[PDB]
């Protein structure tokens, strides 16, 4: 299986985790599973215990979830057996619980010189719950959050406007994963007044920072400037082929990205899927991407997705050909 | 008149303290290009502190009489209104970061914070080019006070009304705006009294002109200048590896 | 006259 | 770099035994190994892309195992479809090395290729279908005659970065266009030394998983 | 950081063999890690920093387990080597933070 380890500066005090890549169903969160190791010296009147912390750095790491378990005095894993056996006896599992309705990981894109929702697990040996530990004496491993695509494909989009013409618009399907061509539908069927010389399609996603107030923000990641005219009472369709990529969109501030574990660069942020039946304060990061087209003014808007699929075996997240 | 030693005294170490943008070793951010911005808006200010002592304390008047007085008063009176306005952006600031912090995709750039501080400037010229029609040449009572002004107008209420509602009333509820306690005295006590002053010699001149009374807040106007110079600077793991399993 | 407005002063 | 040797050079088998090629890399690489088989005359086909998965269409009977760095391929029946020279591959960084090889014993096309002396140049083709540019990564491997396998040169369009080996850097150039979903390869001052067969193997952008296709020949002759 | 060890060699029967343990201690707690040809890496002492030894199953009362700090080293010894000792041993924290460096293989027939 080969799991993941993080050891403290100094030779005590090693985490041991099976994956850092939990993902977030719709109605449940995976439990984060693992091991924390102590030896039997510096320990024999403290007691071990591990916290982890939902952080908002956004510089001011405005915490959103903590929790804390005792380790050291509930059913236990597969994977969690096996670390106590190999371990061996002086091993104490841990083991954490998510509620649902929290943001997932995702990190802001920033120019020439992070910022977003990043969870941390730390494991550190105290007994006031409070006292002020060194960071040698401790662990940070950063783990990620993230969503994938749903097995059920979504319904056809379709807009419709009819203010100053008559326009509508729509795509070949809703699930898109990250690379994949958009291709989008642009009959329009003007009838007077005047020819529109141009059409413009782009691609947004909404970076709905929820910190204190509200956000909508704009930023177009991929867009067209297709020189078409229509015609006076006449009818036009066409068909164009819109790509969301990151290598043109390097000089650009407030993007979204997905997760981060280190300095390495990643994709787009996975659109977040929230609950129907329950939208309250998520006090994180949403992210949902939106396709329009221009007529040149006039506009519609087309719901659509742009996710992962589920991973075949496990992802690495980090750039494979590295150095 | 001890009042401008003061912020003399108080105002070098905060020029000093200017320094590059905090001593040229922290990252060209944007908050040190807006401290930049008001550090070069006050060192203007403060570069004409024995001017205005000579102004109203040293033999009341300046030695070069018409060639100085008009001059410094100019430049002067334009970069106060921009030191204000000055405030104002950086109190605007304070309010975008600070009631909600979403700033990222919104002016986060040193390029989009120097076409900012460039549209101040010339909001300030702008605001002090009808100001550049002013000024006076001779005063005929042996004491170069630079008075009795030139060809020039009625129309002194609307200049004196313009400079309120650019000093007091769009920078007083912008600061109140901002603030919001948890959702800014030093500022209160600094350009109300020089508007109040203002309006008390309009209200009274407007019927019954100022006399042997005297009406010299010209001092006081030079206090409250003192107290915002003095306030201004002041105020502003290891690695991840693997192992083994069965 | 005695106290016309000197203007300028500020 | 990391230089891989294997144990058997030649080896020689009949049908019905397990046979087992192993693969010594010479520093502490991750899980990220792969494992390809090339028939005479052919393009090389991936077999495992994560030295313990195997990959969609291959039997059962090959795995994969890892003991600190001793990847190895295990087949459990050597029926005759399986007699090739088998390679291994570490993607774990830019410098991805083939081993020496072991003897046992959606298409990509390509253009160019011709008959060139030292101090001329060469454009090849790589048209490919059934893919896009942006959700793939393109990686043009020569193999020299009787040699194994040598990287060349790799393109990735979402990041908009280009790699290139140590021995061709400056002299080769490598482009792809979007709207054609086309590889193209420039190679300028070409020495004595470059005569090998250019394959132009495509590869997951996101997350990769070794090279899933490949080309089928562009013989160079300088 | 380093991890230089040597030691390993081919005794007949009951050779100590005196293994050492050279890297670039405080008070934490490190032992020495046997592996199996074919198997995985088990534990087999304790060697913390104060007086306290506890070996494996098939070590208590077999082996022997020192450390100096003056070299900087750790070092153990091997009394009536069974044939089914045959393994490559390994040096690091009994936490398991050090990287596993190469291990000397020690044979007896």
């Amino acid at each position: 299986t080969r799991v993941f380890k993080k050891a403290s500066p100094n030779g005590k005090l090693t985490v041991y985790l099976g994956k850092r890549d939990f993902v977030d169903h719709i109605d449940l969160v995976d439990p984060v599973d693992g091991v924390v190791l102590v030896d039997p010296e510096y320990l024999k009147e403290r007691r071990v215990y591990v916290t982890l912390t939902a952080a908002f750095r956004y510089g001011f790491r405005k915490d959103l979830f903590v929790a804390n378990v005792q380790s050291f005095p509930k059913p236990l894993t597969r994977l969690q057996e096996r670390l106590i056996k190999k371990l061996g006896e002086h091993a104490y599992p841990f083991t954490f619980e998510i509620p649902p309705n929290l943001p997932s990981s995702v990190t802001l894109q920033p120019g020439p010189e992070a910022i977003g929702v990043d969870y941390e697990v730390k494991a550190f040996v105290a007994e006031n719950l409070e006292e002020k530990i060194h960071k040698r004496n401790s662990v940070r491993l950063v783990i990620e959050k993230v969503q994938y695509a749903p097995e059920r494909p979504g319904p056809q989009p379709t807009a419709e406007t009819t203010r100053q013409l008559h326009l509508e618009a729509s795509l070949d399907k809703e699930i898109y994963y990250h690379g994949e061509p958009i291709s989008v539908n642009v009959h329009v069927t003007n009838n007077t007044n005047k020819t529109v010389k141009k059409i413009k399609i782009s691609v947004r996603q909404y970076a709905d920072i929820v910190l204190f107030n509200t956000a909508q923000y704009k930023v177009p990641v991929a867009m067209e400037e297709a020189d078409d005219t229509v015609a006076p009472s006449s009818t036009f369709s066409k068909v164009y082929t819109l790509t969301p990529f990151l290598a043109n969109n390097r000089e650009k501030r407030g993007l979204a990205l997905d997760g981060k574990l280190k300095h390495e660069d990643t994709n787009l942020a996975s659109s977040t899927l929230l609950r129907e039946g329950a939208n309250r304060e998520i006090l994180g990061i949403i992210v949902s991407y939106k396709v329009k087209v221009k007529l040149v003014d006039v506009a519609v808007e087309l719901p659509f997705t742009l996710m992962h699929p589920k991973p075949k075996e496990e992802p690495p997240h980090r750039e494979v050909p590295e150095n | 008149l001890v009042l401008y030693c003061l912020a003399f005294v108080l105002g070098i170490p905060g020029n000093a303290i200017v320094i590059w943008f905090t001593g040229f070793k922290w990252k060209k951010t944007v908050t040190t290009l807006w401290f930049l911005n008001l550090a070069i808006a006050d060192f203007i200010f403060l570069l004409f502190l024995p001017l205005y002592i000579s102004y109203v304390a040293m033999n009341f008047h300046w030695p070069f009489g018409i060639w100085l007085c008009k001059a410094n008063s100019f430049t002067a009176q334009l970069n106060m209104f921009a030191s204000v306005f000055f405030l104002t952006v950086i109190s605007l600031d304070h309010y975008i970061h600070l009631i909600h912090p979403v700033l990222s995709h919104r002016h986060r750039t040193l390029k989009n914070s120097l076409i900012v501080i460039i549209f101040i400037w010339l909001l300030a010229s702008l605001i002090g080019g009808p100001a550049l029609y002013f000024r006076d040449t001779v005063e005929f009572n042996n004491h170069t006070l630079c008075y009795n002004n030139f060809q020039k107008h009625i129309r002194h209420h609307v200049l004196t009304w313009v400079k309120f509602i650019i000093g007091y009333l769009f920078p007083l509820l912008t600061m109140s705006i901002c603030y919001l306690c948890l959702i800014v005295v030093a500022f209160v006590v600094c350009w109300t009294p020089y508007h109040l002053f203002s309006i008390w010699e309009l209200t009274i001149h407007h019927n019954s002109y100022s006399h042997h009374v005297m009406q010299a807040g010209i001092p006081l106007s030079t206090g409250l200048a003192f107290l915002n110079s003095c306030l201004n600077p002041i105020l502003y793991s290891c690695t991840t590896a693997s192992s083994s399993l069965a | 006259s005695f106290y016309f407005p000197g203007q300028f002063a500020f | 770099d990391i230089q891989m040797t294997q144990s058997p050079s030649s080896l020689s088998a009949s049908v019905g035994d397990r046979v087992t090629i192993t693969c010594r890399a010479s520093q502490s690489v991750s899980s990220a190994v792969a494992w390809y088989q090339q028939k005479p005359g052919k393009a090389p086909k991936l077999l495992i892309y994560s030295a313990s998965s195997l990959y969609s269409g291959v039997p059962s009977r090959f795995s994969g195992s890892r003991s600190g760095t001793d990847f190895t391929l295990t087949i459990s029946s050597l029926q005759p479809e399986d007699f090739a020279t088998y390679y291994c591959q570490q993607y774990k960084y830019v410098p991805v090395t083939f081993g020496q090889g072991t003897k046992v014993e959606v298409q990509l096309v390509e253009s160019g290729g011709g008959l060139v002396q030292p101090g001329g140049s060469l454009r090849l083709s790589c048209a490919a279908s059934g893919f896009n540019v942006y959700s793939s990564s393109i990686h043009w491997v020569r193999q020299a005659p009787g040699k194994g396998l040598e990287w060349v040169a790799s393109i990735s369009s979402y990041y908009g970065y280009t790699y290139y080996a140590d021995s061709v850097k400056g002299r080769f150039t490598i482009s792809a266009d979007t709207s054609k979903n086309t590889a193209y390869l420039q190679m300028n001052s070409l020495r004595a030394e470059d005569t090998a067969v250019y394959y132009c193997a495509r590869s997951r952008q996101f997350w990769y998983s070794g090279l899933d296709y490949w080309g089928q020949g562009t013989l160079v002759t300088v | 950081v380093q991890l230089q060890e040597s030691g390993g060699g081919l005794v007949q029967a009951g050779g100590s063999l005196r293994l050492s343990c050279v890297v670039s201690f405080d008070t934490v707690t490190m032992a020495w890690y046997r592996r199996a040809p074919g198997k995985h890496r088990e534990l087999v002492a304790s060697a913390t920093a104060g007086g306290t030894t506890t070996y494996a199953d098939s070590v208590k009362d077999r082996f022997t387990i020192s450390r100096d700090n003056a070299k900087n080293t750790v070092y153990l010894q091997m009394n009536s080597l069974k044939p089914e000792d045959t393994a490559v041993y390994y040096c690091n924290t009994f936490v398991r933070s050090l990287s596993w460096g190469q291990g000397t293989q020690v044979t007896v027939s």
